[PDB]
Protein backbone atom coordinates (compact mmCIF):
# COMPACT_ATOMS: atom_id res chain seq x y z
CA UNK A 1 0.00 0.00 0.00
CA UNK A 2 0.77 3.82 -0.07
CA UNK A 3 2.01 5.66 3.22
CA UNK A 4 2.00 9.75 3.24
CA UNK A 5 5.15 11.87 3.38
CA UNK A 6 5.67 13.02 6.63
CA UNK A 7 7.73 16.54 6.84
CA UNK A 8 9.74 18.11 9.43
CA UNK A 9 11.62 21.53 8.48
CA UNK A 10 14.76 22.56 10.38
CA UNK A 11 17.88 24.96 10.68
CA UNK A 12 20.69 23.66 11.92
CA UNK A 13 21.99 27.02 13.81
CA UNK A 14 20.46 28.94 16.19
CA UNK A 15 18.37 31.12 13.22
CA UNK A 16 19.70 34.98 12.94
CA UNK A 17 18.48 37.36 10.83
CA UNK A 18 21.64 38.28 8.43
CA UNK A 19 23.46 35.23 9.29
CA UNK A 20 24.15 32.46 7.20
CA UNK A 21 22.37 29.35 8.13
CA UNK A 22 21.37 25.78 7.08
CA UNK A 23 17.75 24.82 6.46
CA UNK A 24 16.91 21.34 6.64
CA UNK A 25 13.50 19.45 5.15
CA UNK A 26 13.47 15.69 6.29
CA UNK A 27 11.14 13.51 4.84
CA UNK A 28 9.82 10.03 6.28
CA UNK A 29 7.35 7.06 6.42
CA UNK A 30 6.91 7.56 2.41
CA UNK A 31 5.95 4.51 -0.14
CA UNK A 32 6.98 3.91 -2.66
CA UNK A 33 9.88 5.96 -2.95
CA UNK A 34 9.42 8.11 -5.77
CA UNK A 35 9.17 11.38 -4.96
CA UNK A 36 9.87 15.10 -5.96
CA UNK A 37 11.11 17.65 -3.19
CA UNK A 38 11.43 21.23 -3.38
CA UNK A 39 12.92 23.83 -0.88
CA UNK A 40 11.02 27.29 -1.50
CA UNK A 41 12.56 31.01 -0.30
CA UNK A 42 9.61 33.72 -0.93
CA UNK A 43 7.47 31.11 -2.88
CA UNK A 44 10.13 30.21 -5.51
CA UNK A 45 12.38 27.03 -5.82
CA UNK A 46 15.57 27.31 -4.55
CA UNK A 47 18.24 26.06 -7.19
CA UNK A 48 20.88 25.02 -4.91
CA UNK A 49 19.81 21.89 -3.12
CA UNK A 50 21.53 18.67 -2.32
CA UNK A 51 19.66 15.92 -1.10
CA UNK A 52 21.19 12.63 0.62
CA UNK A 53 21.07 9.24 -0.46
CA UNK A 54 17.48 7.90 0.19
CA UNK A 55 17.48 5.24 2.30
CA UNK A 56 14.94 3.09 4.16
CA UNK A 57 14.34 2.27 8.55
CA UNK A 58 13.62 -1.00 10.20
CA UNK A 59 10.00 -0.84 8.80
CA UNK A 60 10.46 -0.70 5.01
CA UNK A 61 9.23 3.02 4.90
CA UNK A 62 11.35 5.41 3.20
CA UNK A 63 13.27 8.55 4.06
CA UNK A 64 15.77 11.03 2.82
CA UNK A 65 17.19 14.61 4.02
CA UNK A 66 17.14 17.79 2.06
CA UNK A 67 18.98 20.79 2.95
CA UNK A 68 20.38 24.47 1.41
CA UNK A 69 22.21 27.61 2.69
CA UNK A 70 19.77 30.30 3.26
CA UNK A 71 20.39 33.41 4.94
CA UNK A 72 17.09 34.21 7.27
CA UNK A 73 15.24 37.46 7.89
CA UNK A 74 12.28 39.43 8.78
CA UNK A 75 10.40 39.51 5.69
CA UNK A 76 11.71 35.98 3.69
CA UNK A 77 9.75 32.97 4.17
CA UNK A 78 11.02 29.08 4.04
CA UNK A 79 9.31 26.39 3.01
CA UNK A 80 9.56 22.67 1.92
CA UNK A 81 7.25 21.20 -0.80
CA UNK A 82 7.00 17.49 -1.14
CA UNK A 83 4.79 15.78 -4.34
CA UNK A 84 3.90 11.98 -3.95
CA UNK A 85 1.86 9.52 -5.32
CA UNK A 86 0.19 8.79 -2.14
CA UNK A 87 -1.68 12.95 -2.08
CA UNK A 88 -3.79 14.62 -4.61
CA UNK A 89 -2.33 17.64 -4.07
CA UNK A 90 1.25 18.71 -3.26
CA UNK A 91 2.00 18.94 0.65
CA UNK A 92 3.41 22.41 1.85
CA UNK A 93 5.60 23.16 5.08
CA UNK A 94 6.69 26.46 6.18
CA UNK A 95 9.71 27.14 8.13
CA UNK A 96 8.35 27.69 11.91
CA UNK A 97 11.03 30.43 13.53
CA UNK A 98 10.03 33.41 15.72
CA UNK B 1 28.26 0.20 21.33
CA UNK B 2 27.32 -1.77 18.77
CA UNK B 3 28.17 -0.53 15.03
CA UNK B 4 26.09 -3.57 12.48
CA UNK B 5 26.71 -3.18 9.00
CA UNK B 6 23.56 -2.93 6.91
CA UNK B 7 23.89 -2.92 3.00
CA UNK B 8 20.46 -1.10 1.52
CA UNK B 9 19.43 -1.63 -1.82
CA UNK B 10 16.93 0.59 -3.01
CA UNK B 11 15.12 -1.24 -6.72
CA UNK B 12 11.55 -0.21 -8.84
CA UNK B 13 10.22 -0.88 -11.59
CA UNK B 14 7.60 0.94 -13.23
CA UNK B 15 6.97 -0.66 -16.07
CA UNK B 16 8.72 -2.99 -18.42
CA UNK B 17 11.08 -0.42 -20.06
CA UNK B 18 11.88 1.69 -17.05
CA UNK B 19 13.98 0.30 -13.88
CA UNK B 20 16.28 2.02 -11.12
CA UNK B 21 18.65 0.19 -8.62
CA UNK B 22 20.48 2.50 -5.97
CA UNK B 23 22.42 1.33 -3.06
CA UNK B 24 23.57 2.15 0.20
CA UNK B 25 25.88 1.02 3.30
CA UNK B 26 25.99 2.14 6.84
CA UNK B 27 28.21 1.52 9.48
CA UNK B 28 26.40 2.42 12.84
CA UNK B 29 24.84 5.67 11.93
CA UNK B 30 27.53 6.77 9.14
CA UNK B 31 27.00 5.86 5.64
CA UNK B 32 30.01 4.05 4.30
CA UNK B 33 29.29 3.55 0.46
CA UNK B 34 26.93 4.96 -2.16
CA UNK B 35 25.81 2.73 -4.65
CA UNK B 36 24.39 5.22 -7.70
CA UNK B 37 21.92 3.79 -10.61
CA UNK B 38 24.27 5.57 -13.02
CA UNK B 39 27.46 4.60 -11.76
CA UNK B 40 28.98 1.33 -12.45
CA UNK B 41 31.86 2.11 -9.63
CA UNK B 42 30.08 1.73 -5.91
CA UNK B 43 31.72 4.77 -4.70
CA UNK B 44 33.01 4.98 -0.83
CA UNK B 45 32.30 8.36 1.12
CA UNK B 46 35.69 8.28 3.52
CA UNK B 47 38.81 7.76 3.75
CA UNK B 48 38.37 4.26 5.40
CA UNK B 49 35.37 3.24 3.51
CA UNK B 50 37.85 0.04 2.63
CA UNK B 51 39.03 -0.92 5.41
CA UNK B 52 41.34 -3.83 5.71
CA UNK B 53 40.85 -4.91 2.13
CA UNK B 54 43.40 -4.42 -0.33
CA UNK B 55 42.65 -2.31 -3.67
CA UNK B 56 42.54 -5.66 -5.27
CA UNK B 57 40.09 -7.47 -2.78
CA UNK B 58 37.83 -4.98 -3.02
CA UNK B 59 37.61 -4.87 -6.98
CA UNK B 60 36.76 -8.67 -6.82
CA UNK B 61 34.02 -7.52 -4.56
CA UNK B 62 33.15 -4.62 -6.96
CA UNK B 63 32.60 -6.88 -9.99
CA UNK B 64 30.32 -8.70 -8.29
CA UNK B 65 28.46 -5.97 -7.36
CA UNK B 66 28.59 -5.18 -11.06
CA UNK B 67 26.98 -8.42 -12.08
CA UNK B 68 24.05 -8.85 -9.31
CA UNK B 69 22.70 -5.48 -10.64
CA UNK B 70 22.39 -6.30 -13.80
CA UNK B 71 21.23 -10.06 -12.86
CA UNK B 72 18.92 -9.19 -10.28
CA UNK B 73 16.97 -6.57 -12.96
CA UNK B 74 16.98 -9.48 -15.25
CA UNK B 75 15.43 -12.02 -12.76
CA UNK B 76 12.83 -9.75 -11.27
CA UNK B 77 11.62 -9.15 -14.92
CA UNK B 78 11.84 -12.80 -15.49
CA UNK B 79 9.25 -13.77 -12.38
CA UNK B 80 6.91 -10.57 -12.78
CA UNK B 81 6.07 -12.55 -16.48
CA UNK B 82 6.13 -16.47 -14.74
CA UNK B 83 4.30 -15.52 -11.33
CA UNK B 84 1.88 -13.59 -13.02
CA UNK B 85 2.61 -10.58 -10.98
CA UNK B 86 1.51 -6.66 -12.22
CA UNK B 87 4.11 -3.27 -12.57
CA UNK B 88 5.09 -1.60 -10.76
CA UNK B 89 7.38 -3.59 -8.48
CA UNK B 90 9.16 -2.38 -5.47
CA UNK B 91 11.92 -4.21 -4.06
CA UNK B 92 14.49 -3.55 -1.11
CA UNK B 93 16.98 -5.85 0.03
CA UNK B 94 18.45 -5.40 3.59
CA UNK B 95 21.74 -7.48 4.06
CA UNK B 96 24.89 -7.29 6.64
CA UNK B 97 26.76 -8.23 9.67
CA UNK B 98 27.77 -7.11 12.60
CA UNK B 99 31.01 -8.27 14.31
CA UNK B 100 31.56 -9.37 18.02
CA UNK B 101 25.76 -12.86 13.14
CA UNK B 102 24.62 -12.16 9.42
CA UNK B 103 20.87 -11.61 7.42
CA UNK B 104 19.75 -10.90 3.99
CA UNK B 105 16.34 -9.61 4.00
CA UNK B 106 13.98 -8.42 1.16
CA UNK B 107 11.02 -6.73 0.86
CA UNK B 108 8.32 -6.67 -1.83
CA UNK B 109 6.03 -3.80 -1.92
CA UNK B 110 6.62 -2.34 1.53
CA UNK B 111 6.65 -5.66 2.83
CA UNK B 112 8.51 -9.35 3.82
CA UNK B 113 8.23 -11.85 1.43
CA UNK B 114 11.59 -13.96 2.32
CA UNK B 115 14.92 -13.98 3.98
CA UNK B 116 17.95 -16.04 3.57
CA UNK B 117 18.74 -18.56 6.26
CA UNK B 118 21.49 -20.92 6.85
CA UNK B 119 22.51 -22.10 3.09
CA UNK B 120 18.99 -21.92 1.05
CA UNK B 121 15.93 -18.54 0.63
CA UNK B 122 13.11 -19.32 2.93
CA UNK B 123 9.67 -17.59 2.76
CA UNK B 124 8.32 -15.01 5.23
CA UNK B 125 6.07 -16.26 8.44
CA UNK B 126 3.50 -13.63 6.72
CA UNK B 127 4.02 -14.63 3.07
CA UNK B 128 2.06 -14.64 -0.29
CA UNK B 129 1.76 -18.22 -1.84
CA UNK B 130 3.40 -17.30 -4.93
CA UNK B 131 6.64 -16.84 -3.19
CA UNK B 132 6.85 -20.43 -2.17
CA UNK B 133 6.96 -20.89 -6.23
CA UNK B 134 9.81 -18.22 -6.94
CA UNK B 135 11.59 -19.63 -3.61
CA UNK B 136 11.79 -23.07 -5.79
CA UNK B 137 13.52 -21.29 -8.45
CA UNK B 138 15.68 -19.66 -6.62
CA UNK B 139 17.14 -22.74 -4.63
CA UNK B 140 17.83 -24.09 -8.04
CA UNK B 141 20.57 -21.61 -8.65
CA UNK B 142 23.24 -23.47 -6.32
CA UNK B 143 25.98 -20.81 -7.29
CA UNK B 144 24.01 -18.04 -5.83
CA UNK B 145 23.23 -20.12 -3.23
CA UNK B 146 27.09 -20.68 -2.57
CA UNK B 147 28.06 -16.72 -3.45
CA UNK B 148 25.53 -15.10 -0.82
CA UNK B 149 26.37 -17.65 2.20
CA UNK B 150 30.29 -16.74 1.32
CA UNK B 151 29.78 -13.16 0.82
CA UNK B 152 27.59 -12.91 4.49
CA UNK B 153 29.75 -15.46 6.49
CA UNK B 154 33.13 -15.02 4.39
CA UNK B 155 33.57 -11.65 3.20
CA UNK B 156 31.46 -9.74 5.65
CA UNK B 157 32.78 -10.28 8.68
CA UNK B 158 36.35 -9.65 7.71
CA UNK B 159 34.88 -5.99 6.03
CA UNK B 160 33.17 -4.99 9.11
CA UNK B 161 35.95 -6.17 11.25
CA UNK B 162 38.26 -4.41 8.74
CA UNK B 163 35.93 -1.03 8.95
CA UNK B 164 35.80 -1.17 13.03
CA UNK B 165 39.57 -0.87 12.91
CA UNK B 166 40.32 1.61 10.59
CA UNK B 167 37.63 4.37 11.15
CA UNK B 168 37.51 3.86 15.21
CA UNK B 169 38.36 7.97 15.43
CA UNK B 170 35.24 9.04 13.08
CA UNK B 171 32.78 6.33 15.22
CA UNK B 172 33.92 7.32 18.19
CA UNK B 173 33.75 10.90 17.99
CA UNK B 174 32.53 12.88 19.90
CA UNK B 175 30.33 16.71 18.82
CA UNK B 176 29.08 19.09 21.41
CA UNK B 177 25.29 20.29 20.80
CA UNK B 178 24.08 24.05 20.63
CA UNK B 179 20.86 24.90 22.09
CA UNK B 180 18.32 27.73 22.02
CA UNK B 181 14.21 28.70 22.64
CA UNK B 182 11.55 29.94 20.45
CA UNK B 183 7.85 29.40 21.21
CA UNK B 184 4.58 28.78 18.92
CA UNK B 185 0.76 29.72 19.69
CA UNK B 186 -0.43 27.22 21.19
CA UNK B 187 -3.88 25.58 19.92
CA UNK B 188 -5.50 26.34 23.55
CA UNK B 189 -5.93 29.79 24.53
CA UNK B 190 -4.06 30.86 27.13
CA UNK B 191 -1.56 29.24 26.49
CA UNK B 192 2.46 28.82 24.46
CA UNK B 193 4.35 25.70 23.40
CA UNK B 194 7.83 26.83 24.47
CA UNK B 195 10.56 24.74 22.02
CA UNK B 196 14.04 23.76 23.19
CA UNK B 197 15.89 23.03 19.93
CA UNK B 198 19.26 20.97 20.34
CA UNK B 199 21.53 20.76 17.24
CA UNK B 200 25.01 19.53 16.53
CA UNK B 201 25.43 16.31 18.81
CA UNK B 202 26.93 13.35 18.45
CA UNK B 203 26.43 10.38 19.27
CA UNK B 204 22.82 9.48 19.43
CA UNK B 205 21.95 9.69 22.73
CA UNK B 206 21.19 13.25 24.81
CA UNK B 207 19.03 13.91 27.76
CA UNK B 208 17.01 17.23 27.08
CA UNK B 209 14.15 18.24 30.02
CA UNK B 210 12.20 21.40 31.16
CA UNK B 211 12.79 22.38 34.63
CA UNK B 212 11.66 24.51 37.31
CA UNK B 213 14.06 24.69 39.83
CA UNK B 214 15.08 21.01 40.38
CA UNK B 215 11.43 19.55 39.39
CA UNK B 216 11.43 18.07 36.44
CA UNK B 217 8.61 18.67 33.67
CA UNK B 218 6.69 16.08 33.00
CA UNK B 219 5.11 17.74 30.49
CA UNK B 220 8.07 17.89 28.62
CA UNK B 221 7.60 16.12 24.79
CA UNK B 222 10.69 14.56 23.73
CA UNK B 223 10.78 15.18 19.71
CA UNK B 224 12.77 12.42 17.29
CA UNK B 225 16.09 12.21 16.25
CA UNK B 226 16.48 14.26 13.49
CA UNK B 227 20.33 14.08 11.38
CA UNK B 228 21.93 17.11 9.73
CA UNK B 229 24.05 17.39 6.56
CA UNK B 230 27.00 17.18 8.56
CA UNK B 231 26.58 14.02 10.40
CA UNK B 232 24.52 15.23 13.20
CA UNK B 233 21.47 15.07 15.09
CA UNK B 234 18.82 17.90 15.63
CA UNK B 235 16.29 17.36 18.46
CA UNK B 236 13.45 19.53 19.89
CA UNK B 237 11.74 19.14 23.55
CA UNK B 238 8.35 21.26 24.01
CA UNK B 239 6.63 22.47 26.51
CA UNK B 240 2.92 23.55 26.78
CA UNK B 241 2.46 26.76 29.32
CA UNK B 242 -0.17 29.45 30.68
CA UNK B 243 0.40 33.19 30.01
CA UNK B 244 2.33 34.35 32.99
CA UNK B 245 3.36 31.23 34.16
CA UNK B 246 6.63 30.90 32.10
CA UNK B 247 9.10 32.77 34.24
CA UNK B 248 11.24 30.21 35.81
CA UNK B 249 10.98 28.08 33.35
CA UNK B 250 14.42 26.76 31.77
CA UNK B 251 15.76 23.76 29.51
CA UNK B 252 18.49 21.72 30.25
CA UNK B 253 20.46 19.24 28.07
CA UNK B 254 22.93 17.04 29.02
CA UNK B 255 25.76 15.11 26.78
CA UNK B 256 28.45 12.82 26.62
CA UNK B 257 30.93 15.48 24.60
CA UNK B 258 29.84 18.06 27.28
CA UNK B 259 31.86 16.29 30.03
CA UNK B 260 29.45 16.76 32.80
CA UNK B 261 28.61 20.25 31.99
CA UNK B 262 24.87 20.92 31.83
CA UNK B 263 23.77 23.51 29.00
CA UNK B 264 21.11 25.82 30.92
CA UNK B 265 18.61 27.95 29.03
CA UNK B 266 16.64 29.98 31.68
CA UNK B 267 12.92 31.66 29.68
CA UNK B 268 13.14 35.32 28.04
C1 LIG C 1 30.00 -5.94 2.77
C2 LIG C 1 30.74 -5.74 1.47
C3 LIG C 1 30.12 -4.61 0.65
C4 LIG C 1 30.21 -3.28 1.39
C5 LIG C 1 29.89 -2.12 0.46
C6 LIG C 1 28.45 -2.18 -0.05
C7 LIG C 1 28.22 -1.09 -1.08
C8 LIG C 1 26.84 -0.44 -0.93
C9 LIG C 1 25.81 -1.27 -1.65
C10 LIG C 1 24.77 -1.76 -0.98
C11 LIG C 1 23.73 -2.58 -1.69
C12 LIG C 1 23.72 -3.99 -1.11
C13 LIG C 1 22.45 -4.73 -1.50
C14 LIG C 1 22.74 -5.98 -2.33
C15 LIG C 1 23.30 -7.09 -1.47
C16 LIG C 1 24.76 -7.37 -1.81
C17 LIG C 1 24.89 -8.42 -2.90
C18 LIG C 1 24.66 -9.81 -2.32
C19 LIG C 1 24.20 -10.80 -3.39
C20 LIG C 1 25.32 -11.12 -4.38
C21 LIG C 1 24.84 -12.18 -5.38
C22 LIG C 1 25.99 -12.70 -6.23
C23 LIG C 1 25.53 -13.86 -7.11
C24 LIG C 1 24.85 -13.33 -8.35
O1 LIG C 1 25.07 -12.19 -8.74
N1 LIG C 1 24.00 -14.15 -8.95
C25 LIG C 1 23.21 -13.75 -10.10
C26 LIG C 1 23.67 -14.51 -11.33
O2 LIG C 1 23.42 -15.89 -11.10
C27 LIG C 1 24.05 -16.72 -12.07
O3 LIG C 1 23.53 -16.42 -13.36
C28 LIG C 1 24.15 -17.19 -14.39
C29 LIG C 1 23.67 -16.71 -15.75
O4 LIG C 1 24.10 -15.36 -15.96
C30 LIG C 1 23.81 -18.67 -14.17
O5 LIG C 1 22.40 -18.86 -14.29
C31 LIG C 1 24.28 -19.12 -12.79
O6 LIG C 1 23.77 -20.43 -12.51
S1 LIG C 1 24.25 -21.65 -13.30
O7 LIG C 1 24.19 -22.81 -12.46
O8 LIG C 1 23.40 -21.85 -14.44
O9 LIG C 1 25.80 -21.43 -13.79
C32 LIG C 1 23.76 -18.18 -11.72
O10 LIG C 1 24.36 -18.50 -10.46
C33 LIG C 1 21.75 -14.03 -9.79
O11 LIG C 1 20.93 -13.69 -10.91
C34 LIG C 1 21.39 -13.19 -8.59
C35 LIG C 1 20.36 -13.50 -7.82
C36 LIG C 1 20.06 -12.62 -6.64
C37 LIG C 1 18.65 -12.88 -6.13
C38 LIG C 1 18.41 -12.11 -4.84
C39 LIG C 1 16.93 -11.78 -4.70
C40 LIG C 1 16.33 -12.42 -3.45
C41 LIG C 1 14.88 -12.79 -3.71
C42 LIG C 1 14.13 -11.64 -4.37
C43 LIG C 1 13.27 -12.15 -5.52
C44 LIG C 1 12.30 -11.07 -5.98
C45 LIG C 1 11.32 -11.62 -7.01
C46 LIG C 1 10.01 -10.85 -6.94
C47 LIG C 1 9.53 -10.45 -8.33
C48 LIG C 1 8.36 -9.49 -8.24
C1 LIG D 1 19.88 2.67 -14.13
O1 LIG D 1 21.06 1.97 -14.51
C2 LIG D 1 20.82 0.87 -15.39
C3 LIG D 1 22.15 0.19 -15.61
O2 LIG D 1 22.48 0.12 -16.99
C4 LIG D 1 20.19 1.38 -16.69
O3 LIG D 1 19.89 0.27 -17.53
C5 LIG D 1 18.93 2.17 -16.39
O4 LIG D 1 18.42 2.75 -17.58
C6 LIG D 1 19.21 3.27 -15.37
N1 LIG D 1 17.99 3.98 -15.02
C7 LIG D 1 17.70 5.20 -15.49
C8 LIG D 1 16.40 5.78 -15.04
O5 LIG D 1 18.46 5.80 -16.24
Amino acid sequence: IQKTPQIQVYSRHPPENGKPNILNCYVTQFHPPHIEIQMLKNGKKIPKVEMSDMSFSKDWSFYILAHTEFTPTETDTYACRVKHASMAEPKTVYWDRD
Amino acid sequence: RLFPLRCLQISSFANSSWTRTDGLAWLGELQTHSWSNDSDTVRSLKPWSQGTFSDQQWETLQHIFRVYRSSFTRDVKEFAKMLRLSYPLELQVSAGCEVHNNFFHVAFQGKDILSFQGTSWEPTQEAPLWVNLAIQVLNQDKWTRETVQWLLNGTCPQFVSGLLESGKSELKKQEKPVAWLSSVPSSAHGHRQLVCHVSGFYPKPVWVMWMRGDQEQQGTHRGDFLPNADETWYLQATLDVEAGEEAGLACRVKHSSLGGQDIILYWS
